């Protein structure tokens, strides 16, 4: 209390609607940063963006102990566009937030979990994406979890998965991966790109540069890039070697500003995945000759 | 540069719509490079004109960083057609030949019944003089500045007749109706043309004086009545100027030029915004030490006879005296003199009593304001530019990579300068004396390096790079003062002294009036940031995101730890539980945003800039970190701190309501004990309920108690105090920005709770008698009446104008105006030593003076006496005033027979009967008999 401001506050709702969509999230999680975080981003969306508006309703996950707490959540579960849970390590609790939200699954326009027990993580659905489809990468993740590395083995799994699915389903694993990076993130703009990214794509339809899934930032040359590439841990040595097979790719940004860039994931994987050091060039331009 | 092009321009002005920067992070060097090539007026217009108040606020402040004028404050009929009528007559001042050119001169409140420093008659004459040296076609240009004054004010000084205004056009009911469209609009509080003001009976009256091309207009007065539209009407339809030019001394299709001081970009943001402005800079008067003076000179004396009398064992008997002669300057106020002969009193608390008083007269010695008025044109010679050095020499520089002379000066003797600042705030006599000495230094050896370049005179580029500032640091009595460090600062000093002397002023008029682009700069304080200089500028603001700096947010924790400890100290060692506070623009431009983030730290938030280096977010510390409660806060936001800043109140705001919110103990967070009592009592949730950040309506500015003041027209304070209540109980909402609704019922309840009030004193130049702002937007008085145990709260001001931040009583700086402006003799000597204009000066301090008895009841009885004593009372003094002004002269009469005539001046039934005489000779001399 003392050395963390935490809040009283557990629903922001839009002063005046006004002409804009109302889009309806309930959350669950056991971080009161999250939870602030959260409310921020709603908050800002509110007072700036002039098509959208958020209500927001959640519970620290002890605050489902009590009836009066439970009775809302299930209410609140009930009229949702988005449900987010994130650090749900409790038998008890776990199970009414799955009788809670079970029902509304096909209502839900989509439902995150991020790491959980498993009974929680099986309400994942985004669009045609859910735990089912982790080609035999979801026997691996589900019983790490069952015991912030948790939440990097399941983003470091999520394109090795992608090559194994048809292109609209490996999209939503992939914005399922954004998503997932965006909450890790977890800056207030982080939260307001993950609750506009969700709206837009599943609720109400630099000019040159470096680019590599695993790095939320752009790289504008070289030596910064290969600094991160060095630094990444996810990756054998081999791949450091400047004796490894160095491949080039080219694509456009476009790709990277939408998030449809599943294929372009995919392929940075398997390339990697061979052992070869990847380069993927990008430019919102029609000459390539110039990131070349 | 491709298309504007061929070389030759081939365009004669630029209107930009992209409402962007020219060059986007946004690049001005390269776009006022590029613009300054070009050399033709920029204009921008936002997109959004043509189609919310946080993005307007934002957008609009960076073509101004361009240098960019604005033609734009249904159809789109009205937009269009301002716009390009604005750019014709633009490009019209490069078309048309120099000796057709026709250039109106407007003046405002002559005769006179901002702090712009301007000798306005004096000015006007240098730039009809360098127009003539020009080409234009001037005719009989008078032979001084005072004929000049004689040609528009016939007798302005009521030696022989009523002084009176050249009347240079009488306009019939029926050229005023017809070309005035808008004339019937006016007609419901004003009637029927003429009306009763600048009428004879049948024409409106056009007040001023035809020099050829050149017409110099006077409007003494301001819906606006006929008479105020009527001489508009004149310089647009009937005079047809190309070109008008006012003075920044308020709110056609003709280019409007303003020259406005330096030293307040804020109006000069408005003028902009408002009246379609291009806002040239002049410097303010090259600053002076105030000086000491007749009891306050005596008492230097009798101390600097206190070192040498312990020396003889006999220091005992001079310390009753010192005390005694402190307490007859009525110091005694400002230091704690107990009445405790020296002889019952040990070494230690003889010597802190000394350190006390000296202290005290070195702050008004040392304080630097001008004493005098600027005439356009004539800048500061080297020798009076060497006070303004002082104090530029006298800060740290990280992003000059230089620090502060008195920094290394101390640093040769192993000494940290700010222990010295806050053991001379003690009164520990030693370093009383230390710091003086060290300032003496620094005088010197920056004197050295001015009159070093003085007889190198001009043969050298820069005398610092080839000496006497370190024998002159040697002589002084500090030998070991670090060379490598003095090299840079004693380059930029030399610069500093180069930019201040520059003659730019008369310059940056021709090239608006040629229908060339005018080189921008930052607005601000001289002397704490000299790339203000050179004036001659178009002048701007600063990008509203980008404030505050790291800087100014640790500055402003000081500042509020200073505040807080002081005010413990006077209340049993309670916090205060809410602190009200004023915020203007003009402050946190010239600080980076410091009064802004003392706000923040007092409920314990910090602003988050993002990746970019912008400031769009705020969070709460924990409290922890804050060391003490969240103290709840009423934040009255001046009109144009809403115009540049609604990004800033709408942070203030987010983080008042997350205070309330927190998940703390009522003990240890004030706004949300408050925030919670008046959720019940109002029947509101505890968000709602911490609503505290306040303005006027959209499009409105001030308390009008300014004006209240300023007309004598106000019966007793609860008038003053209701009219703020109606006017600035605007409450700003950050959860829904554009509804600023009245919320006067929270503005009570808010104030209610108020245990100080505070604001952060601009400058010494715009200080709290200087303007009236400060006093308008004062809730002192009005807290008292609200309060149900009708307690006065505490009145702080902080300054931040030095190394050295005091936090000071509202008391403690109306006496340190009154010691260094009004009743000293070089600050009126100064004003008085320009003539007609100096007695204005005068009596507008004695009136913000009168203000401040209103709001705070914060004068002393003794400023009024003295006031009398030295201005009516000496009979030499008293006809001179009266017969170098009438006007002025019999204001500062009813100044005084009105601080009486309502109870704040105490005095003898003689004095009174004087001023009673004088104002009937005074009002005879003006009216007739």
């Amino acid at each position: 209390m003392f050395t963390n401001v935490k809040s009283t506050i557990r629903r922001v709702d839009p002063e005046a609607l006004n002409g804009r969509q109302l889009l309806k999230v309930v959350y669950v999680v056991l971080e009161s940063q999250y939870q602030s975080a959260l409310s921020a981003a709603v908050r800002n969306i509110n007072r700036t963006n002039s098509s959208l508006a958020i209500q927001l309703t959640g519970y620290l996950i002890e605050e489902l102990r009590d009836p009066e707490n439970y009775a809302n959540f299930k209410h609140d579960v009930s009229e949702a566009n988005l449900f987010i849970a994130s650090l749900i390590f409790i038998e008890d609790l776990a199970d009414k937030v799955v009788e809670a939200v079970t029902p509304y699954r096909d209502n839900l326009d989509a439902a995150i979990v991020f790491p959980s027990m498993p009974q929680v993580m099986r309400l994942n659905k985004m669009g045609s994406f859910s735990m089912a489809q982790l080609g035999q990468s979801k026997s691996a993740i589900a019983q790490f979890m069952k015991k912030q590395d948790a939440m990097l083995k399941l983003l470091r799994t999520l394109p090795t998965v992608l090559k194994y699915l048809p292109v609209e389903k490996a999209q939503d694993a992939r914005n399922f991966m954004l998503s997932f990076q965006y909450w890790l993130g977890g800056s207030q703009e982080n939260l307001e790109n993950f609750l506009l990214m969700l709206t837009d794509k599943y609720v109400y339809p630099p000019d040159m540069g470096i680019w590599h899934p695993l790095s939320m930032q752009m790289f504008e040359n070289v030596k910064d890039y290969l600094e991160w590439y060095n630094q990444r841990p996810d990756i054998s040595e081999d791949l450091k070697d400047p004796l490894a097979p160095c491949i080039g790719l080219i694509m456009q940004r476009t790709h990277l500003v939408t998030g449809d860039d599943a294929h372009y994931v995919g392929m940075v994987q398997e390339l990697e995945a061979m052992g070869a050091r990847v380069i993927c060039v990008f430019s919102g331009g029609l000459d390539f000759s110039k990131p070349v | 540069n491709e298309y504007f092009w061929d070389p030759l321009p081939i365009v004669d002005a630029v209107v930009s719509l992209t409402g962007f920067a020219l060059v986007g992070r946004q690049d001005h060097p390269r776009a006022i490079e590029s613009l300054k090539k070009l050399n033709r007026p920029y204009m921008c217009a936002l997109p959004l004109v043509f189609q919310h108040p946080i993005q307007v606020a934002l957008q609009i402040a960076i073509p101004e960083l361009d240098g960019a004028i604005e033609p734009i404050i249904i159809a789109l009929q009205d937009r269009l057609e301002a716009i390009a009528q604005r750019a014709m007559k633009w490009a019209n001042l490069r078309k048309k030949p120099k000796l057709d050119k026709k250039v109106a001169i407007t003046v405002f409140s002559f005769p006179p019944d901002t702090a712009a420093y301007l000798d306005v008659f004096g000015s006007i004459y240098e730039v009809m003089k360098g127009l003539q040296g020009n080409g234009y076609d001037v005719q009989d240009l008078p032979g001084s500045a005072k004929e000049l004054m004689e040609a528009v004010i016939h007798d302005a000084q009521a030696q022989y007749n009523s002084p009176e205004l050249n009347i240079a056009h009488r306009m019939s009911v029926e050229q005023y109706e017809r070309l005035t469209p808008y004339s019937v609009r006016l007609e419901e509080n004003w009637g029927k043309p003429p009306g009763h003001l600048n009428s004879d009976g049948q024409n409106l009256l056009i007040y001023g004086k035809e020099f050829g091309n050149v017409f110099i207009g006077v409007q003494p007065t301001f819906s606006p009545h006929h008479g105020f539209a009527a001489y508009y009407t004149y310089l647009n339809h009937i005079w047809k100027a190309d070109a008008v030019l006012h003075f920044g001394t308020e709110f056609g299709t003709i280019p409007n030029l303003y020259y406005y001081a330096a030293n307040n970009p804020s109006e000069a943001t408005i003028a902009k915004r408002r009246g379609y402005a291009s806002t040239i800079s002049y410097l303010t008067p090259p600053a002076e030490n105030a000086g000491l003076y007749k009891g306050l000179q005596e008492l230097n004396e009798l101390i600097g006879s206190y070192q040498t009398l312990k020396d003889s064992g006999r220091g005992i008997q001079i310390v009753n005296t010192i005390m005694d002669q402190a307490r007859i300057c009525n110091l005694d106020q400002d230091v704690n003199l107990p009445d405790i002969n020296a002889e019952e009193m040990d070494q230690g608390q003889r010597d802190t009593i000394v350190g006390s008083v000296y202290r005290k007269l070195m702050e008004i010695e040392s304080r630097l304001l001008p004493c005098g008025l600027h005439v356009i044109g004539q800048p500061p010679s080297a020798e009076e530019a060497i006070a303004t050095l002082v104090n530029i020499a006298s800060l740290d520089r990280e992003d000059e990579g230089i620090w502060a002379l008195p920094t290394l000066i101390a640093e040769s003797i192993g000494r940290n300068m700010e222990e010295i600042y806050r053991n001379s705030d003690k009164g520990i006599l030693a370093d009383v004396e230390l710091l003086q000495d060290i300032t003496l230094a620094t005088r010197a050896a920056v004197a050295a390096l001015v009159q070093e370049q003085i007889n190198a005179d001009g043969r050298v580029s820069f005398v610092s790079k080839l000496a006497p500032w370190v024998k002159s640091l040697c002589d002084s009595g500090y030998p070991n003062v670090n060379e490598e460090k003095l090299k840079p600062l004693f380059e930029y000093l030399e610069f500093c002294l180069e930019q201040v002397c520059a003659d730019n002023e008369f310059g940056g008029l021709l090239q608006a009036l040629e229908g060339e682009y005018v080189l921008p700069g930052p607005g601000g304080d001289p002397i704490r940031n000299p790339n203000v200089l050179p004036t001659g500028k178009n002048i701007h603001a600063l990008d509203p995101q980008s404030i505050p700096t790291l800087a100014a947010v640790q500055s402003a924790k000081v500042v509020v730890d200073r505040l807080l400890e002081r005010q413990r100290a006077e209340n049993g060692g309670n916090y205060p539980e809410t602190i009200a506070s004023v915020l203007w623009g003009t402050d946190n431009i010239k600080t980076y945003g410091e009064s802004l983030a003392q706000i923040m730290w007092m409920v314990g938030a910090k602003p988050v800039p993002d990746a970019l280096g912008r400031v769009n977010k705020i969070e709460l510390v924990p409290l922890e970190e804050l060391g003490r409660p969240r103290i709840d806060v009423v934040v009255n936001c001046s009109g144009v701190f809403r115009d540049l800043f609604i990004n800033q109140m709408n942070l203030l705001d987010q983080a008042v309501k997350l205070a309330a919110e927190a998940d703390e103990p009522l003990e240890m967070n004030f706004v949300r004990k408050h925030a919670l009592e008046q959720a019940e009592e109002m029947g509101i949730g505890v968000r709602e309920a911490a609503t505290r950040i306040f303005s006027n309506a959209s499009g409105s500015y001030s308390s009008n108690v300014n004006l209240a003041v300023e007309n004598s027209s106000w019966e007793d304070e609860s008038e003053l105090q209701e009219m703020y209540l109606k006017r600035k109980s605007f409450a700003f909402n950050s959860d829904n920005p554009g509804m600023m609704d009245q919320n006067r019922d929270m503005f009570e309840r808010a104030l209610k709770t108020a245990d100080a009030t505070f604001q952060n004193l601009d400058s010494s130049e715009i200080s709290l008698t200087d303007v009236s702002h400060y006093f308008d937007s004062d809730p002192t008085k009005l807290i008292s009446t609200l309060r149900d145990d009708g307690k006065a709260p505490a009145a702080y001001i902080a300054d931040t104008t030095t190394a050295n931040a005091q936090v000071r009583t509202l008391s403690e700086t109306v006496r340190l105006d009154a010691r260094t402006k009004l009743l000293n003799p070089k600050w009126y000597e100064g004003m008085l030593s320009h003539g007609y204009e100096g007695v204005r000066e005068l009596s507008k301090r004695l009136v913000n003076t009168m203000g401040w008895s209103a709001t705070a009841g914060a004068v002393d009885n003794w400023v009024y006496e003295d006031a009398n004593s030295t201005f009516i009372k000496d009979e030499e003094m008293c006809k001179r005033l009266m017969d170098l002004n009438p006007n002025s002269f019999r204001r500062m009469v009813s100044t005084l027979l009105e601080v009486n005539g309502r109870g704040y001046w105490e005095t003898s039934d003689e004095n009174l009967e004087r001023l009673q005489e004088l104002y009937q000779e005074v009002e005879d001399r003006i009216e007739g008999v």
